[PDB]
RNA sequence: UAACUAGGGAACCCACU
């Protein structure tokens, strides 16, 4: 049943939550990708701070 | 209980109860075919009537008064499609590849998952290490047909060696000999005939000296039950009012399965003797421990007790409404009116809720389940699926872990490898969970022949003859336990008086026989072995070949004495040969003492590990593995898909049977409706494609039809007619009218607000039109604001077809089925 | 309407991306910083991320309907921030 | 401007109105199922 | 309340402001390629 | 007894007296239950309009006033058990007031409310 | 910054429609705030 | 003495809980299941339970038993305290009334004749109703012609008139009431009631003097606020010390030259400063305009906030637009590009404003929104302006110095001077490697236009020359 | 002579890793 058609979603500035002002869940309500914690780790990791500043603030919800 | 109003006196009694046939209705009494009720979001339930008695005394009676709605699994004994021919089924739109076994609960098929639990009315003894306690017993005592719950009582050894108990309802560690003397039993003599058996071995006498030593101060009846009324969790006011407690507590809250009466005071004496004395031997090693996964320890609440103890509390609650009804009308003086008095909602919306939802209460979640419609052996997975009650995310191991005793009952290979290994699990094939019946032709055939109930033995004899059970609850002693147990076995062999299903167990090592009746253990039929020779003889094949011609059914069979279910006690306790050709032919002897052969071993696999070839050339964890991945294959699920409006439908263009198939897949009729197809593989090497769990297909095959699939996808709207302010309706909204009308094609829609079949549609079409009114159009020029529905995006396909009709509410409701090949 | 469709400098264009392009390439659960590297885009037909067979191991992901998460890097200094630090050949010999 | 539906069970078909409640004039069956579109399709035989 | 909205997992803290939901960001399947170089990745054009 | 109960909820009245409370049917029938014979107000509605309150605060069934500190600080000790008022609006007339003073009863209020 | 007797809640503060969202349907905080106001004026 | 003992009782039946027990108490006074309590207490005004007098919780618990209004009390009972005992029994307390039940609820009526029974009033209201048209409400005007078009339950006197329900209205509601159906005590309406039929007003910050004493002209800033005698703590000027004044020996005084605002009056909402303070009589001058505003020197504050004083694109007809000079409470004051100042409902449309628009001056240079443009022909020749909306053949302009209708103005642009169809239509791909394919148009442009194909899954972009409807 | 944005949540269940 896993199909690729099912499964392909991008993302950019869509719809938009309204509790806080992030991206929206899922791929049906034309939601994006979690940056979540252990990604957050893992650029501290790599010292890219100005894309993490990107991810983080500029690009989730300036 | 029958109600009782104190003014004139009356009393409420409910007596006979009627079932009728599922029907719906504003209208008139129809049969309701479950596909209709699937289609038009109902609920495939039967109306349920009873009669009532009132006596004020003054008796009238009223027959037949609605209680209320309780739904029905389909293709049971009071579903409309029980027993009907194929063509019939066929004339109902409804397949007769389905196996029922599913309620329709607002259209949706609801499956209601086995729960496990511990086995009541049955001591066990563990051994809590990082407690208190050295060695604890418990026994979760709960009677048949009683609408109460169990009670767990514990009776646990301290580890330093006194013995005491946890009664419920009572907070404190209550001593033994308080119990025994709060029974009617002053001598310390007395209570040790009860506990010891033999006093000819002085070591247990000797454990058991500290525990009777403790309570030498307190010898009276009367000073003991004050005893057990001390430190209740409902505390008594004086010496008066907490005599009463405590008696009410020795009556009716520890052990109710050996009766809850006054003359029931010496046979709850002699089980708790029994407790105490299984604690000794478990304190001595001469019985070892009790194990919490053995699956002779196990029950499975199928929909039978689940719907019963839901039932129990609903049906409870409907008698307290009825009794604030009653209440509320006799102290206006006047007389109440029945038909008010008995609301139905109380009883159907309870049943509805809790298979709606899961939500097993007003508790536990994820009793009932949707089915899973992607495959038939999907489907028949999730009606043979069983769930521990185990939660999740435990760091231990033993409750997940393949015990011994899943040996033929429930599936090895097949299980969630999620976090739910092992704790969800999938029956086997051939295993029967037995549906239980009463004890109460077993008890007047074991008082036919020379057992010695209770209160008529001396506690001297008791030691030189084996105890005897029937649902744990210990009902006299008898002498010869051979003659006894070849007679209970020669009337199963023959259903004289005792069930196919009940089960007798001699415990040889420890003098015990135990006959369990019970409602939910396991079983599964195997071959009788006499002396050395299956007796499943020739002219049983020939008889059995030629059925519909002989009327030679299994069930003949189990007539004839030649199989019978043994469930995972009596496994136990049974030589079980595994084929005949080996082992019953002389050779170098293994044991030639076999009781019992396996009918074949493929048939200790579930459904979805019998559609694998050759899987014990496999390894396990890959069996595992396919065992969730046969759940998930396309394929056609069921015969009449096109019929249903199922969300996510994945059906297949060319399915084939497999080339290589086993046996048992003609009984599962996976050659019937399969999934999958036949494809000439090849195992190379070749440009990197296929590099690391990936394949490379055939893009000619593919342009012939090759796992060319469809996938239905079905979407649903109904309008709600309200209190003028917000009125839904099914239109095209137009550009000029309409308000807040996002920017899509609106020209695919017909007249009336809807799609025709054969329409490409596309992501962020629309598929209905549907406007809401706004409350504030003459609060100007701009009315009816748009709430429509639009095709999911990122998806795309033709629609397949559209149904109109009225739902449960009489509101106007549409199906849209949208078709797209994959 | 095609006049206010002129460019002067200074003006931004969020274009599609192509050839050439950097992303961010990474797989639930990131356990180390091989977890997370930047690629190049390659514009491929089909509906699938096409990444390179050596990258399975620092990965960890081996095809069998396992899906990626791909990041862009929307300014121009986060786009050579990745391609001077997080680029997969600056990520061969791993510091643990 | 009347829809025509197939009476479901009944299989023979009838107009519809608009504010109309669902129902067939054989037999009062609920469930109509709709025409199919009166457009062209075209399919690559692909 | 706002303890048990500050307090989770799913919470502010760790819910929101540690790891957010972002805009440019496509998930899909991978299979794999032996015909692109190490730092390439071959994205689709309904991505693009 | 329960000829002194009020039947009903509607037009309860409050004696300007005693604070009595009972429907416009029992004074009109009955007259006070404690002090008709120095108000006589039984076979008169306009006596008991005269004599009786419309607006009245807290009602209180006396049952034994002989042991009730409440009977103590609403004076009605020595009075028959009964619904009474604790707060009652009204006054007397001055010839009635004077008529129960020359029979030796003082008026005093039952008006007990602290106003402002 | 910090003194003991500003730890007793004598002036309650109620966040914004920022904080409490409105979807005609209300916040779980706000009726809870509900409960505050109530109670208060009671 | 006994004690009282709270037992919880059914919601409005209180008093027919002590009715019911004292009806028990006698009923079973002979009996040889005796009441032994002493009183029970139902309030005016506690609603939700009732009090029983007793010695013992066990005498309430056995008294109460048999009564289901006290269901909700019988297991536990609550004493009342000693000292709060006496709380219990204490009870503290051409004209306009509100009425207590109905739809009219708290709604003013001017009480217009007072009939002598004791039993009702005459009232006069205005009706929440809606003229038997919604229902099968805000108050307005009694529309007798509306009633007398839409039928129904309706009688006609001339003026007079009686309609749905026995409503009694005349020419405005007169209908019969209740006296214990209306509050005949604390009303006070309003002056807006007063056209349909002292005070202090401290605050902190403020500066005030001293009028009287022996503390007089020490003028201090404002700390607290109470309500009749406030007990004030002003800082005065060279006092480290906190004084005492009540609110009658005080006064609003405010030094010349300070950010001034206006309570009420006719004054109201503008701000400003004073010039010269005399004895009371405190002159100032707005923020808006240079008028000489005379003030009360008790109608005076100190708030340093800016000044209010908004200008809107509004469409007066699809033929001619409008921007809003002045918000008022029904109406809005909207100047139109003909310069003519209308004043129009609430319910204009708002009109999308083109924020890139281009206009040409007398000059031929371009000149667009927020441009300092001069005035050099037309009727307001010789000021210069800020450029806010535009038209086709108008500019509107904003002046600050300009105190007409908020600073706006119009003129024509020329005088002045700078300081699809295809769209869901089936096609049929008629030329090129998609030749034969049918399909919906999504979008489509002057040169190309997207094709959703009915075959594939997948929509596609061509030519609109090789496009052929069907 | 083109009127241009999107709206909830909470629980459970299943699946992927
Ligand atoms: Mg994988
Ligand atoms: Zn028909
Ligand atoms: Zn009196």
């Amino acid at each position: 049943k896993h199909m690729v058609d099912d499964k392909i979603h991008s993302r950019a500035r869509g719809p938009i939550q309204i509790l806080n002002r992030q991206p929206m869940e899922g791929r049906s309500r034309d939601g994006g990708l979690r940056f979540g914690e252990m990604e957050r780790d893992c650029q501290i990791a790599h010292g890219a701070a100005q894309f993490l500043r990107e991810r983080l603030f500029e690009a989730s919800d300036p | 209980p029958p109600i009782d109003l104190q003014p004139p006196r009356y009393l409420l009694k409910f007596e006979q109860i009627y079932l009728s046939k599922p029907t719906h209705w504003d209208g008139a009494p129809s049969p309701m075919m479950p596909n209709e009720a699937r289609l038009r979001n109902l609920t495939y339930s039967a109306p349920l009537y009873v009669d009532i008695t009132k006596t004020v005394q003054l008796q009238t009676q009223h027959q037949k008064t609605f209680i209320g709605k309780i739904p029905i699994m389909l293709r049971s004994t009071y579903c409309l499609l029980n027993g009907l021919t194929d063509r019939d089924l066929c004339e109902l739109n409804e397949c007769p590849l389905d196996p029922g076994g599913y309620f329709i609960i607002n259209g949706s098929e609801k499956v209601l998952i086995a729960q496990e639990k511990m086995a009541t009315n049955t001591v066990y003894v563990f051994a809590k290490k990082d407690s208190k306690y050295a060695y604890t017993g418990e026994c979760r005592s709960c009677l048949e047909n009683s609408s109460r719950p169990t009670s767990t009582i514990w009776v646990s050894m301290l580890a330093r060696q006194r013995i005491v108990a946890t009664l419920p309802y009572i907070k404190q560690e209550v001593p033994i000999i308080i119990v025994f003397r709060a029974l009617g039993f002053v001598s310390d003599r007395d209570i040790l005939e009860h506990i010891i058996y033999d006093f000819e071995d002085p070591e247990m006498m000797e454990m058991v000296k500290p525990s009777l030593d403790e309570a030498f101060v307190i010898q009276e009846q009367n000073v003991a039950l004050n005893f057990i009324g001390s430190r209740g969790a409902k505390p008594g006011v004086t010496k008066e009012k907490r005599i009463k407690y405590a008696k009410e507590v020795l009556q009716k809250e520890m052990l109710p399965h050996v009766g809850v009466s006054d003359f029931c005071e010496t046979k709850k004496a002699y089980f708790l003797g029994y407790m105490v004395h299984r604690l000794l031997l478990a304190a001595l090693g001469r019985r070892e421990l009790d194990d919490r996964d053995h699956y002779g320890n196990k029950r499975l609440d199928l929909a039978g007790p689940l719907l019963a103890f839901l039932f129990r509390g609903m049906f409870k609650n409907l008698l307290k409404e009825v009794r604030i009804y009653a209440q509320k009308f006799i102290d206006r003086g006047k007389d109440f009116n029945l038909e008010l008095a008995i609301k139905t909602r109380i009883i159907s919306d309870g049943l509805k809720y809790s298979l709606a939802t899961g939500n097993w209460g007003d508790a536990r979640a994820g009793v009932s389940q949707v089915l899973n419609r992607l495959t038939f052996a999907s489907t028949l997975s999730h009606l043979r699926r069983l769930n521990s009650p185990i939660g999740r995310d435990g760091k231990l191991a033993k409750p997940r872990q393949l015990h011994n005793t899943l040996w033929g009952m429930v599936c090895p290979a097949e299980t969630p490898e999620g976090h739910a290994v092992g704790l969800v699990k999938n029956l086997a094939l051939m295993a029967y969970i037995s549906v239980g019946s009463q004890p109460s032709p077993i008890l007047e055939f074991l008082e036919e022949w020379s057992m010695e109930n209770l209160e008529e033995i001396s506690p001297a004899a008791i030691a030189d003859a084996t105890k005897i059970f029937v649902n744990g609850c210990w009902v006299g002693i008898h002498k010869d336990p051979e003659q006894l147990m070849n007679t209970l076995r020669k009337l199963r062999r023959q259903m004289d008086i005792i069930v196919s299903e009940v089960s007798m167990i001699r415990d040889i090592r420890e003098r015990e026989i135990r006959i369990y009746t019970d409602a939910g253990r396991i079983c599964r039929p195997l071959l009788i072995v006499e002396k050395q020779k299956l007796l499943l003889k020739k002219r049983h094949i020939d008889q059995l070949k030629e059925r519909e011609y002989n009327n030679y059914s299994w069930q003949d069979l189990v007539a004839s004495g030649v199989v019978e279910y043994i469930d995972t006690l009596e496994e136990e306790t049974v030589m079980l040969a595994m084929t005949p050709d080996d082992l019953q032919e002389k050779e170098v002897a293994y044991c030639s003492t076999y009781t019992h052969c396996e009918i074949h071993p493929s048939m200790i696999l579930g459904v979805c590990a019998s559609i694998i070839p050759f899987p014990d050339h496999n390894q396990s964890p890959r069996n595992t593995y396919q065992s969730a991945m046969g759940k998930q294959a396309m394929g056609v699920y069921i015969t009449n898909f096109h019929v249903r409006m199922d969300t996510l439908a994945h059906v297949l263009y060319y399915p084939q049977k497999p080339l290589v198939t086993t046996r048992s897949m003609e009984y599962l009729r996976f050659r019937e409706l399969p999934a999958g197809i036949n494809s000439i593989v090849a195992i190379a090497s070749y440009t990197g494609y296929n590099q690391e769990d990936s394949v490379i297909m055939n893009r000619s095959a593919v342009d012939r039809g090759f796992f060319r699939s469809v996938f239905y996808r079905s979407y649903k709207e109904q309008e709600s007619k309200k209190g003028f302010d917000q009125e839904e309706v099914f239109e095209k909204p137009t550009r000029e009218t309409c308000q807040g009308m996002r920017h899509a094609i609106y020209d695919k829609l017909d007249d009336d607000g809807l799609i025709a079949p054969g329409v490409r549609v596309s992501g962020d079409d629309v598929i209905i039109g549907k406007t809401v009114t706004l409350p504030e159009n003459e609060d100007r020029r701009y009315t009816k604001r748009d709430c429509s529905t639009f095709l999911r995006t990122s998806e795309t396909g033709i629609v397949d077809q559209v149904m109109v009709t009225l739902n449960q509410e009489g509101y106007k409701f549409c199906k849209i089925r949208v078709r797209s090949v994959r | 309407k095609p006049s206010d469709l002129h460019l002067q400098t200074g003006y931004k264009v969020e274009r599609h991306m192509c050839d050439g392009d950097i992303v961010i390439f990474n797989r639930q659960p990131t356990l180390h910083k091989m977890s997370m590297m930047g690629h190049r885009v390659r514009i491929l037909p089909w509906s699938t991320f096409r990444l390179n067979l050596s990258v399975t191991t620092p990965y960890n992901a081996d095809f069998d309907g396992d899906e990626m998460n791909l990041h862009l890097p929307q300014s121009l200094e986060t786009r050579a921030e990745i391609q001077e630090l997080a680029m997969v050949p600056r990520m061969i010999v791993t510091p643990q | 401007q009347p829809m025509i539906y197939i009476c479901g069970e009944c299989h023979t078909e009838n107009e519809i109105k608009s504010r109309d409640p669902i129902r067939c004039r054989e037999c009062g069956y609920r469930i109509m199922y709709k025409k199919r579109t009166k457009r062209l399709v075209v399919f690559d035989a692909r | 309340s706002l303890k048990q909205r500050l307090k989770g997992k799913e919470g502010r803290v760790r819910g929101n402001l540690m790891g957010k939901r972002v805009d440019f960001s496509a998930r899909t399947v991978i299979t794999p390629d032996p015909n692109l170089s190490i730092d390439q990745v071959g994205v689709p054009r309904s991505i693009a | 007894a329960l000829e002194t109960v009020p039947k009903d909820l509607r037009h309860l009245r409050a004696c300007l007296l005693c604070s009595l409370v009972k429907t416009i049917d029992q004074f009109e029938y009955d007259g006070c239950d404690n002090c008709d014979a120095y108000l006589q107000m039984k076979g008169n509605r306009e006596m008991v309009y005269d004599c009786t309150s419309s607006s009245f605060d807290g009602i209180i069934a006396m049952m034994s006033p002989e042991d009730s500190w409440v009977s103590k600080w609403q004076r009605v000790s020595n009075f028959k058990p009964g619904v009474y008022a604790v707060s009652v609006t009204g006054r007397l007339p001055q010839g009635i007031v004077r008529e129960l003073k020359s029979r030796g009863v003082a008026y005093k209020s039952r008006d007990t409310a602290i106003k402002t | 910054y910090a003194r003991p007797e500003w730890m007793i809640v004598t002036v309650l503060p109620v966040p914004p429609l920022s904080v409490r969202p409105a979807v005609r349907n209300q916040d779980d905080l706000t009726h809870k705030l509900a409960d505050i106001v109530k109670i208060n004026n009671q | 003495d006994p004690n009282l003992w709270t037992v919880k009782c059914k919601i409005g039946e209180e008093r027919a809980t002590a009715i019911s027990l004292m009806r028990k108490f006698i009923a079973y006074q002979f009996t040889d299941t005796p009441l032994q309590i002493k009183s029970v207490v139902a309030p005016e005004h506690v609603k939700g339970y009732i009090y029983v007098e007793a010695y013992k919780q066990t005498h309430v618990k056995q008294a109460i038993e048999g009564v289901g209004n006290l269901r909700l009390g019988y297991w536990n009972q609550q004493m009342v305290p000693i000292k709060e005992m006496t709380d219990v029994l204490k009870v503290v307390k051409k004209s306009w009334v509100r009425l207590k039940r109905g739809i009219y609820k708290d709604d003013i009526a001017q009480v217009d004749y007072v009939e002598p029974s004791q039993n009702t009033i005459s009232l006069k209201m205005i009706p929440r109703i809606d003229y038997d048209r919604i229902k099968a409400p805000p108050q307005r005007l009694f529309d007798a012609e509306k009633i007398r078009s839409l039928g129904g339950d309706v009688a006609s006197d001339g003026d007079f008139l009686i309609f749905e329900g026995n409503r009694y209205s005349r020419k405005f509601l007169f209908k019969s009431f209740a006296m214990s159906a209306v509050i005949t005590e604390g009303v006070k309406p309003t002056l807006s009631e007063l056209e349909k039929f002292r005070e202090h007003n401290f605050q902190p910050g403020d500066n005030v003097e001293v009028c009287e004493g022996e503390l007089i002209n020490l003028q201090g800033k404002i700390l607290s606020v109470d309500g009749n005698k406030i007990t004030i703590m002003p800082k005065h000027e060279d006092l480290k010390d906190m004084l005492e004044f009540p609110a009658q020996e005080l006064r609003k005084y405010f030094k010349m030259g300070d950010h001034v605002k206006v309570i009420a009056g006719r004054f109201e909402g503008d701000t400003g400063l004073i010039v010269r303070v005399e004895e009371n009589f405190v002159i100032l001058f707005s923020d808006l305009t240079m008028h000489e505003l005379k003030v009360l020197p008790r109608d005076l504050q100190l708030c340093s906030e800016t000044a209010s004083g908004w200008g809107e694109l509004v469409q007066l007809d699809p033929q001619t637009v409008g921007v809003i000079v002045r918000l008022e409470r029904e109406t809005f004051q909207v100047l139109n590009m003909y310069g003519k100042v209308v004043t129009v409902r609430h319910q204009v449309t708002r009109k999308k404003d083109n924020r890139f628009a281009v206009a040409l001056d007398s000059e031929q240079n371009n000149i667009h929104v927020k441009d300092i443009v001069k005035v050099i022909d037309g009727p307001h020749s010789g000021r210069e302006g800020e450029i806010r909306h535009l038209f086709r053949s108008f500019a509107f302009l904003h002046c600050k110095k300009l105190v007409e209708n908020g600073g706006m103005f119009v003129c024509k642009t020329r005088h002045l001077v700078l300081a699809n169809e295809l769209i869901g239509q089936t096609v049929r791909i008629s030329q090129g490697p998609y030749k034969g394919y049918i399909g919906v148009v999504k979008d489509a442009t002057e040169s190309t236009a997207r094709v959703e194909l009915h075959s594939t899954c997948q929509t596609i972009s061509v030519d609109r020359q090789r496009l052929t409807t069907v």
